[PDB]
């Protein structure tokens, strides 16, 4: 019996440089198609989207919420915590001002 | 005549896997329970705001359609210019 | 229905008999049962519910005829309560000789 | 023999009792048979409203510099907030006090008031 | 005569050990905990007035906890719903499986 | 003696305002002192005409304080506190 | 020196709406309110005698009906453009709640 | 009288007579059926309406508002005004109690 | 088929016409026209809260289908009583 | 929206401050001018909640319990 389990937190430091040095999409294509689709209805209906618009609303959505997070952690890191929280995500949009 | 669930994806397809996927990238090391309802708040109100200037667009071309120039167009207003996916 | 389907139970057939005493010759559409045979069934459960409340706060556990006429005199009004508790009265004395 | 034994309420970690709802649901004629798994779901929803009462009220008694919650600061926690006020919206709070609100139009702002011999 | 002053029952003891928990510092004054056991018995007897009804219109004979868990999905408000429904499974899911 | 006009004269004048300066009321016309007599002895007819109901029904010739918070309940106004 | 600073009408009731409004005491005197209870319960059973506390849980539910009864006239007495609340306002608050 | 043209608010009166004299719905039910079912949506989706449901809720939703216009046209009548007003529907909510 | 569902162009169903005959019943005489927006936002939330309820009571039955006998038992608790359209 | 904040404060003329207090309050109105900066503005009146006065009580060891 081999156990080999690594201890709490170790395994994440490996996940965290594999993932930071590729640049496929992380959120899958077929739910994304979806959201958006429930979005456009209230602003006007037999709307139809081209491939191209769904792709683009991915690369954006993906780098605002990839950009949230690196400041989250920042704040973190100040109150002598390591791990990120509800309240952290609100003091980073408060300073970044968009409210 | 009907997909029998109406629910148009509410805010789905964004499981603990993905916001875990994601959040690693940025560098989070141990992501706490609550942040995965949040983050769910936080990518609504912002697909919604390109999206209501995207439409804004294409109505005034009367087309039905919205093409990704639309959408490139729609967000260099807010702020950020995403290079290429349309050009 | 009548596939071994169930029997309701409606005061229905005791309504019609009392529009004959107080006024003869006169009848009442079936739209006209049904607001009558929901008040006969709507003021059983506030004469009665008041009961049930007064048992317990005194302690004792029988819902007796006394309680009833606690009930009558808070729940009704003020002279369709006088005439009413008094008419109460006269058929439990004509019971009580007779059964 | 029969062994030694523990309260219900921590085999399910309640500080609320579970063997006293369990007496004063069968005994005020509720219904004829308690199920066993309902007096442990009412003795948390109770708890969980409690804190509702002692919490927002504590954080304004700090407020006002005292170390107890005595009655009118159980007002100004229960007319403060807007699904506690949407509950108990009909009761009175002995020797409680009103939430200090007074209309705009009122307040002293006439202006000179105007109309006397001209100020101009 | 004789003594046996009837015991009266309250749940004041319960009121001043989850004062502790929620904060560790403060006290209650003797007013606070009339105006306390009232509020206690008062949510009980709307839960468990709104089962019964319950219970009968849909011909049935016992109070369980599907019936206990429509009242407060019915008589709380909007937020206290949620969140009151889930602090209770989490409970009874603890008294099953011990 | 309970002078009939003694008792609700016993509302004085003051305290029909130090009552409603707690409402917001700024000025107050001189005919509310009248009409605010009257729609006090129309509320207390109703809360002590259903509490010697209730203490009737216990053979009791005491109006005890739970009889007035039961009596309170029935129309709609629940009061906290001054019982159990 | 004839100036007692004889305050212009309307900022000696300013500052009365204000400490009316952060107290937690009972305005009505004990007293005259032990009488009126009486009275009107001298017309239902003759000699009934009244505890200690069943004259004060009367005393605090007809001072806290009469107080909501004058943040329902003072709503509508600034609905016709006026800062005087006059007899003619407290019986439309009736009607409309429900106890004409 | 000429049928050409009767002075303005001469013509509400004979409506007013006519209409409070008879008890048909007087909203359309096809209309108000839809209204029903994208309500429903939201708290489930797959609930089927059987025919008195829909009724029931024509015959509370209208006494509900023919209610609330009579208390809207007392306070209307109160400022001196003789038509309804947007403002004048939010004091008879206030004062009735359901807004809070 | 039927390849469509009910939008919520719902809410102004209600015509301008129906308002002014729901308040000519209720003694009003000169509606002014800002009234026909208002009336149409408090009939949405009334119809949302019997509604809610009525769904309660039917999924408490394990059900699909929301009977007559379920709004009367709604309608009671909130306030009104109808008597009649139910047993 | 101006004028009105100038009764409020027993003026008869809109100065430069009713300006920011108008513009600073609506929030139509304070998120399309949220980057101009008034000419003499002031500020808006606002002090958070944890430091008010006292509140955890400055008694520190207070020496007894």
């Amino acid at each position: 019996k081999k156990p080999h389990r690594y201890r709490p937190g170790t395994v994440a430091l490996r996940e965290i440089r594999r993932y930071q040095k590729s640049t496929e999409l992380l959120i899958r294509k077929l739910p994304f198609q979806r959201l958006v689709r429930e979005i456009a209805q209230d602003f006007k209906t037999d709307l139809r989207f081209q491939s191209s618009a769904v792709m683009a609303l991915q690369e954006a959505c993906e780098a605002y919420l990839v950009g949230l997070f690196e400041d989250t952690n920042l704040c973190a890191i100040h109150a002598k915590r390591v791990t990120i929280m509800p309240k952290d995500i609100q003091l980073a949009r408060r300073i970044r001002g968009e409210r | 005549k009907r997909h029998r669930k109406v629910l148009r994806d509410n805010i789905q397809g964004i499981t603990k896997p993905a916001i875990r996927r994601l959040a690693r990238r940025g560098g989070v090391k141990r992501i706490s329970g609550l942040i995965y309802e949040e983050t769910r708040g936080v990518l609504k109100v912002f697909l919604e705001n390109v999206i209501r200037d995207a439409v804004t667009y294409t109505e005034h071309a009367k087309r039905k359609t919205v093409t990704a120039m639309d959408v490139v167009y729609a967000l260099k207003r807010q702020g950020r210019t995403l290079y290429g996916f349309g050009g | 229905k009548k596939r071994k389907r169930s029997r309701k139970e409606s005061y229905s057939v005791y309504v019609y008999k009392v529009l004959k005493q107080v006024h003869p010759d006169t009848g009442i559409s079936s739209k006209a049962m049904g607001i009558m045979n929901s008040f006969v069934n709507d003021i059983f459960e506030r004469i009665a519910g008041e009961a049930s409340r007064l048992a317990h706060y005194n302690k004792r556990s029988t819902i007796t005829s006394r309680e009833i006429q606690t009930a009558v005199r808070l729940l009704l009004p003020g002279e369709l309560a006088k005439h009413a508790v008094s008419e109460g009265t006269k058929a439990v004395t004509k019971y009580t000789s007779a059964k | 023999a029969r062994a030694k034994a523990k309260t219900r309420s921590s085999r399910a970690g309640l500080q609320f009792p579970v063997g006293r709802v369990h007496r004063l649901l069968r005994k005020g004629n509720y219904s004829e048979r308690v199920g066993a798994g309902a007096p442990v779901y009412l003795a948390a929803v109770l708890e969980y409203l409690t804190a509702e009462i002692l919490e927002l009220a504590g954080n304004a008694a700090r407020d006002n510099k005292k170390t107890r919650i005595i009655p009118r600061h159980l007002q100004l926690a229960i007319r403060n907030d807007e699904e506690l006020n949407k509950l108990l919206g009909r009761v009175t709070i002995a020797q409680g006090g009103v939430l200090p609100n007074i209309q705009a139009v009122l307040l002293p702002k006439k202006t000179e008031s105007h109309h006397k011999a001209k100020g101009k």
